[PDB]
């Protein structure tokens, strides 16, 4: 299913057909992305299960050589980093940075705490490491000067915000998809009934809840206006 | 009314602790 | 049973006979495909049981030789891949890629994480491997240059979306089936009463729920219009 | 009992006497076949019990020699297969393909996954094997060229869809039975009260549920019309 | 008690005295035969108890020599079989085929799966075996050519359908009984109060349930007509 | 309303499993 | 309403299984 | 309404099975 | 309404069986 | 209202797990 | 109202954890 | 209405049997 | 209405018997 | 109405006896 | 009405005594 | 009415103490 089919099921389950309604598809897009990572963390964080291929998204990145701090000589070796910020991955699956071929390359996504201590082993010095700094950017690191020639990687993981990873999505064979709504929503099809139930339950009560109808310089909600 | 993101996570956590008790009774026994 | 008999049972259980009704057969087709993979994962994912032949679908694929990344010489050996995207399989049964005869061939569907490390064994180099890359395509791999002559395979598995695998279905003896509704719905007949109950329970409440009836530039749902 | 006596008990338990009623005998035929395999799987799938002779049906098959893939020489040896598709058996009883005498012959119905590896034993090469390919057809296999002379077998099993196996039924001594309703319904008589209770419970609630009575280009179900 | 006394207790417990009533004695005959085998399987199938003599019926059979498949020489030895179909026995008591004297003869009723492998023992070759083939007929088998002279056997068992075994009943000293209702109903007298309670409970609710009273080309059941 | 062929078989099966527990506590002991 | 031939036999069978548990705890002990 | 000859015998039988459990815990112990 | 000669004797018998269980746990122990 | 194909399979599965506990207490003992 | 995809999966998970406890009491014993 | 000479003696006897169980768990232990 | 001199002494006696059970589980253990 | 000096001291005493049971299960074990 | 400073401290004390029971079952075992 | 910051922390603490009991039954056994 796409983004559109999941929006329009929750809208039709709530019967939110009218254009002059309080809850828009943007209330539904927000809650579907929030309840996706809520529900994936409820299933896949206590004990370790197989994660289906549906929960992952592959985003495309452009890498640029950035300094360590500034343009000074004694600061340390420079990194590569994504020019745009990357989404935050969930810690439930197999995140994987790969050089535009999933079946090839050893670029290792790790913790940010680990990446300040990497490559001191003599047998692990030609391996490129990845982490997301608190800048919001994906940084790259190895002791091999060759890693500073990467121009492009793809990042397959279960990101926390599914909407962020759909705007950074890889180009198709046909071309880019202009609307978020014609893009694939990233959840297993076995988790879509629990996802629709929780988003409908959150908006069902507030759907029939009263509003401050009158423009009279007064709060009319205690009167159930 | 309705909102079920804390009823879900408490029910999901009770079934987790009940599952955790069930896997703590498992024994691969070691007599012949 | 076909797709039509399952749609028209849920419609008749809900008494959705009128053409001017809010919930169409497309609401029912969506929910039957979502509750199929929901229910198959509830039965067949905790401990391992026999899966019946009814839950599987066989789809037909055309394979084309694609490069590893691009047209460069030092990138690596090329693959075969399906020209169209493949559905995502569930991890509950026996997925099987076979060369148009189910009782013949050793083409091994595996994990995508495994397929980047395959065929280093000297006795496992004439075996063709399959996985679904995050591109959405089924890729093929072996160390044997002969595998690049496959033009066609069939893929029998329990795919997540039953509607996707019915549009990629294999041609019959008579011919292709034009309408999805005259195609076979892929679930065991022992799982059809729990499937119809959950789809009817989801739409029964919203079937009698009020609508914003009046065109008056105002949300009339708190008034139960 | 026949099919007719089981239909007309559920109709009379629901008091669906009128010709101008919403729920027809086809709603009842569908639900009796679905709740038969539901109920047989609830009883006979957890731990192994004796299955009565009432739950089985014997269907008659015509076998034709078909190629492995096509008319090419290097594809492999040819099979026999049923000219029409076969019903899917349940995995609860003793399925048995026999050459028109139940007390004679060794034709072995097995798994489809097993039948691609059969007959490599030197003492098991004159044995004919059966499985249902994902084509929907019953295929036959042995290393003995004599097996390609079978013209006819009968298949006794507990098939999933009882209606499919009643249209493929064996001819009687008197002759074929034209109507499905004068054919025997395949369930043990001890499972008929739980079968009638569940089919009546499913249609009892919807029997008294309102309809969209008015032709006014509007859904009248929220008004309980 | 006879069939009549059990019908007319359930009719009088329901007060179904009127000839213009919805539920006839045929609804009661059907449900008493279904709830007999339901209740006998609930008592006598989990752990093994003594079955009373009341639950059995003795039916009389005429046996004819039939071929194995057809009139060909190399098919195998011929059988005897009942000219009419036999009822299906329940697996709870002591089924017994005997040559018109219960205290004499060794004719062994067995499984159909067993009877294709019988009599290979040199000490068990003069013993006649019985099973019910999926044809619905009782077949006979031994390695002794003398068994092909049996013209008549009687079959005492707890058959599933008590009505089928009452129409095949043995002739009395006085003569045959024309009406099913003057024949003995086959259940222990200690199981008659639970039998009458379940048949009355099934028809009590539907006894007071509304009907589609009006002939107006419309279903009037949602209106409780 | 009323129909009791599934209430009966579930109650008959619960008393069966309760009886099955009672016969699994029976021991013919084997000290003098 | 009323009919008590299945309430009786289920109550009579529950007291049977409870009695069966009580006689399975009986031990004629075999120390001095 | 009222009739108590089956309520009595089931209550009398439940107290019997409870008494039967109590006398099955009685032990005349056999250490010094 | 009221009559309490069978409510009394069943309550008096339940406290008897509960007392019988309590005196069956009494042990005059026999280590030093 | 009414539909009982998920009430049945959950009740049938609870009696299965209760039966599974009862057959796991069965012991063919191995003293003389 | 009604929607039963979270009532189902919690009931299916409770019967799973109850089944998991029942198979953890199974012992293939190893005395003669 | 009210009269509490049989509610008292049954409650006083239940606390007696509960006290009797508590004093039957008392052990003056006899290891060093 | 109200009078609480028998509700008090029965509640005070139930907490006494519950306290008596708690002090009967106390062990000053006697391994090293 | 309201007065809570006997509801307090009985609830404070029940949590005391429950705490007393919890500290009677504490063992500083004495194997290596 | 409402005031929750004694409902809080009694609920906080019940979860304390339940936590105290859980940490009294913890054993760092001392076989190889 | 509604406010759930003390219902949450008491429910979160009850599932914590239930989880704490489940991890105290875990044993990595040490026979062959």
């Amino acid at each position: 299913m796409t983004y559109n089919e999941l929006i329009y099921m929750v809208l039709d389950e709530l019967k939110l057909s009218s254009d002059d309604s309080y809850y828009t598809p943007d209330h539904v897009i927000f809650l579907l992305v929030k309840y996706r990572s809520f529900l994936l963390k409820q299933r896949y964080s206590d004990i370790k299960k197989q994660i289906p291929d549906s929960d992952y998204q592959s985003i495309c990145l452009d890498l640029i050589e950035v300094p360590a701090i500034s343009g000074e000589p004694c600061e340390g070796s420079s990194y590569l980093r994504s020019k745009n910020k990357v989404p935050t991955t969930m810690m439930i699956g197999n995140p994987r940075v790969y050089p535009m071929d999933f079946y090839q390359g050893e670029i290792t996504y790790i913790s940010r705490d680990r990446m300040r201590y990497v490559g001191y082993n003599k047998f692990l010095r030609n391996i490129i490491y990845c982490s997301k700094a608190p800048d919001g950017y994906l940084y790259f690191k190895s002791w091999n000067p060759q890693f500073l020639h990467l121009e492009k990687v793809s990042f397959n993981a279960i990101f926390e915000d599914a909407k962020e990873a759909s705007e950074m999505a890889c180009p198709e064979e046909n071309g880019t998809i202009c609307k978020l709504e014609d893009k694939e929503f990233p959840i297993e099809d076995a988790l879509v009934p629990p996802l629709i139930e929780l988003v409908v339950k959150e908006l069902r009560g507030p759907e029939y809840s009263p509003k401050d109808e009158d423009n009279n310089a007064k709060d009319d909600l205690p009167d159930a206006r | 009314f309705g909102s079920g993101a804390i009823g879900y996570e408490f029910d999901n956590r009770y079934l987790n602790n009940q599952e955790m008790s069930a896997v703590a009774k498992q024994r691969l026994t070691s007599l012949p």
